[PDB]
RNA sequence: GCUGAAAGCAUCUAAGCACGAAACUUGCCCCGAGAUGAGUUCUCCCUGACCCUUUAAGGGUCCUGAAGGAACGUUGAAGAC
RNA sequence: GAUGUCGGCUCAUCACAUCCUGGGGCUGAAGUAGGUCCCAAGGGUAUGGCUGUUCGCCAUUUAAAGUGGUACGCGAGCUGG
RNA sequence: GUGAAGAGGGAAACAACCCAGACCGCCAGCUAAGGUCCCAAAGUCAUGGUUAAGUGGGAAACGAUGUGGGAAGGCCCAGAC
């Protein structure tokens, strides 16, 4: 339970409220909230958030670490919005952003339109790359997966939607 | 009357 | 002398209201069946319905232990070949929540004309309110 | 969406400039008067009950006469109900004409099919007839086997057998509206519809869309 | 994915994980190595 | 698949989320309150005398016979009856 | 002191160890088309020549012409090769 | 040994298994096998543990950081994993 033991610091500019099990985080980048489970105990007796297992719960230690991990990113989100970068590889693969909607061309016979979550923002510096910014790590990762799901990188040529840092193991086609 | 030989 | 036997037209019957919120299905059902059959009365008679009227509220808020909130399957046959139907506990709650209580109690009550008569005294509601205020039921903490 | 109750006048052919012949069923849809409106607070569902046509007052029963008098409407052939959508609203005594379908391209027509009486399995279920020769003995169009010996030891429910055919409610879906003639209270729908000439007919906008 | 009773690691990169009561092997080095018990 | 600990990493899962098939529950069509748990809504009709004792959801005479139904007759693209 | 055969005909019904259609993982998967495995039983799942034949071979089709249980389903239903 | 030639209670139903040998009557009591939440007579009994699989309420070789307990060993605040 090393992760659980490590405390979470709340620097200036971040306001945190604890009301029973629901813990709220506020900051410049937005507002976040989640409902922690009963097996995890969280305290705000000092400038850092402390975590521990509630008595009587077998899974307290294992699940306590999860609460610390989410809130560590939750604080990071309100102070620095998580960023996800995707790259489009293809002969004529292009992407466009109309605001809360992303328009992509991926060789299909119909247009592709994706609706972003209310808490997510997207930018398209280049037609072959789309950059997503958001406050909560969960949704931004899910949104990136959804866009990647439209056309996963092909093993033989790597064309498709991929994360910026993704590594694609290209395989050579069967000879002859 | 049937038969079964 | 002759052992006492309850008489159907002399039995005294009273009404009760039970809140099913948070109660386990099986363990609540046994108490209802015990009360419905009249096993709690000192004048209990096997061949006479000496039970009481029970009103069940919040029938959709009953709990089930373990994973059987999704693995508990209710089977019934339509009478036509291939007419075997299944409905998990969650689906039953969504569609007709008061079936789960009635089915559980029905399987614990006696079988036959008397058993069916006992079941008629059970009145299950999905909501928190009932229209039997005229019967002024007494709160029963099962 | 609301529909209207009409009468099956018969079948007719409609020619077109291009040279196509369109078989159309002529349906007479007179003024449909609203006799009662169903409200959620009182009835638990939203619907309108309408009556069409007229019937001799001598044969109108007292309870039936009293109901029509409530809505200030003349007694019709019968009474039919139509469910109301979210935006639809009507008032007792209002008259609805065939113009409702002026903007409708497809309709749903329901009615009682022609009664064939007691029909055999060959006619009722398209059962294959057995050999008419080659030794066949009194089994030219009998149903044949109806079970599988001891294991089931019974006949399953729903087994296809001879019995009443027709004379039952039938609905035909997605019939094109060839023409709507309000000045004569007529509605021409492509194709045939259930029931014989003069039978009661119910027309609704195509639910299948 | 190959379904068989005997599920074992096949190279240094294979890892045995439990997801829904089923023992399955996930390999980041080669897709052929991914297995499920069934 | 996302996030994520147990297990400082990794991990689709243990807490919590997302997608996913002609299967499943609906959607479409027909029967359907004997659904004895026998339901709901709208109209229509009946507003008299008495008598007896085993004095009670009691029996009986006289007056009354409504809404409606049935029967009969002419019949149906309804039907073995 | 009797439970009537093989095959055909008629009419079927269930299982899923799936033939087609549907959804997936690998592929020595470029594409097209396949191989293998997993989920899936809702629907669908040839006509003829020879032979008493089931089967099988052959001809020509089909998205496919699935494998089995049901007294090797079904003669108080037919046939009797 | 039992059945045959043996009833009664138990094993849901179940001659041969378990308990136990019916002279008759009783609306008395204690027990065997087996049981005690409801159908259905008796513990929703008292303690200390295990299981999360409805395992218990069917099945092997074999496979797996499931989980509890026990005795050892390598490494480690000279900084391990
Ligand atoms: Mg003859
Ligand atoms: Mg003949
Ligand atoms: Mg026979
Ligand atoms: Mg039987
Ligand atoms: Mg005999
Ligand atoms: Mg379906
Ligand atoms: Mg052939
Ligand atoms: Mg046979
Ligand atoms: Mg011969
Ligand atoms: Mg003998
Ligand atoms: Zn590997």
């Amino acid at each position: 339970s090393r992760v659980a033991k490590a405390p979470v610091v709340v620097p200036a500019g971040v306001d945190v409220k604890i009301n029973g099990q629901v813990i709220t985080i506020k900051g410049k980048n937005g507002e976040l909230t989640r409902t922690l489970n009963d097996a995890v105990e969280v305290k705000h007796a000092d400038n850092t958030l402390t975590f521990g297992p509630r008595d009587g719960y077998a899974d307290g230690w294992a699940q306590a670490g999860t609460a610390r991990a989410l809130l560590n990113s939750m604080v990071i989100g309100v102070t620095e919005g998580f960023t996800k970068k995707l790259q489009l590889v293809g002969v004529g693969y292009r992407a466009a952003v109309k605001g809360n909607v992303i328009n992509l061309s991926l060789g299909f016979s119909h247009p592709v339109d994706h609706q972003l979550p209310a808490g997510i923002t997207a930018e398209c510096p280049t037609q072959t790359e789309i950059v997503l910014k958001g406050a909560d790590k969960q949704v931004i990762g899910q949104v990136a997966a959804d866009l990647r799901a439209y056309r996963r990188p092909e093993p033989y040529k790597g064309k498709g939607v991929r994360y910026a840092d993704e590594v694609v193991r290209t395989k050579e086609a069967k000879k002859k | 009357m049937f038969k079964a030989f | 002398m002759k052992t006492f036997t309850a008489k159907p037209e002399t039995v005294k019957r009273d009404w009760y209201v039970v809140d099913a919120t948070g109660k386990t299905l099986g363990r609540l059902a046994t108490e209802l069946a015990r009360r419905l059959r009249g096993k709690h009365k000192a004048e209990y008679t096997p061949h006479v319905d000496t039970g009481d009227y029970i009103i069940v509220l919040n029938a959709d808020k009953v709990a089930v232990t373990g994973n059987k909130r999704t693995d508990k399957v209710y089977y019934h046959h339509t009478g036509h070949i291939g007419g075997i139907k299944q409905a998990t506990f969650e689906e039953m709650i969504a569609r007709r929540p008061e079936r789960v209580i009635e089915i559980a109690v029905k399987g614990m009550l006696p079988k036959g004309p008397l058993g069916r008569a006992m079941f008629r005294k059970l009145k299950v509601y999905a909501g928190n309110e009932h229209n039997h205020a005229a019967q002024q039921p007494q709160v029963l903490d099962i | 969406m609301i529909g209207l109750v009409g009468k099956k006048v018969g079948m007719t052919r409609i020619f077109t400039e291009d040279g196509v012949s369109i078989p159309v069923t002529v349906i007479e849809v007179e003024a449909n008067r609203v006799t009662q409106v169903k409200d959620l607070a009182n009835d638990g569902y939203r619907a309108i009950q309408v009556t069409t046509g007229a019937k001799k007052a001598n044969r109108v029963t007292k309870p039936e006469a009293g109901h029509f008098a409530k809505a200030g409407v003349e007694a019709g052939r019968g009474l039919w109900e139509f469910r109301l959508a979210e935006g639809e609203e009507f008032t007792v005594g209002q008259s609805i004409s065939v113009e409702l379908f002026a903007d409708v391209k497809k309709v749903d027509v329901t009615g009682t099919s022609k009664g064939k009486g007691f029909a055999g399995t060959v006619k009722r279920w398209n059962f294959r007839t057995q050999d008419a020769t080659h030794g066949n003995s009194l089994s030219h169009r009998v149903p044949g086997s109806i079970g599988q010996n001891q294991t089931p030891g019974k006949v399953f429910k729903g087994k296809k057998m001879a019995g009443q055919m027709g004379n039952e409610r039938v609905t035909v879906q997605s019939l094109d509206v060839v023409r709507v003639d309000a000045e004569r209270n007529l509605l021409l729908v492509k194709g045939a519809v259930p029931g014989a000439t003069g039978s009661d007919l119910i027309v609704k906008p195509a639910v299948k869309a | 994915m190959k379904v068989r009773a005997s599920v074992k690691k096949l190279c240094r990169n294979c890892k045995i994980v439990k997801r829904d009561g089923v023992i399955r092997v996930i390999c980041s080095a080669e897709p052929k190595h991914k297995q499920r018990q069934g």
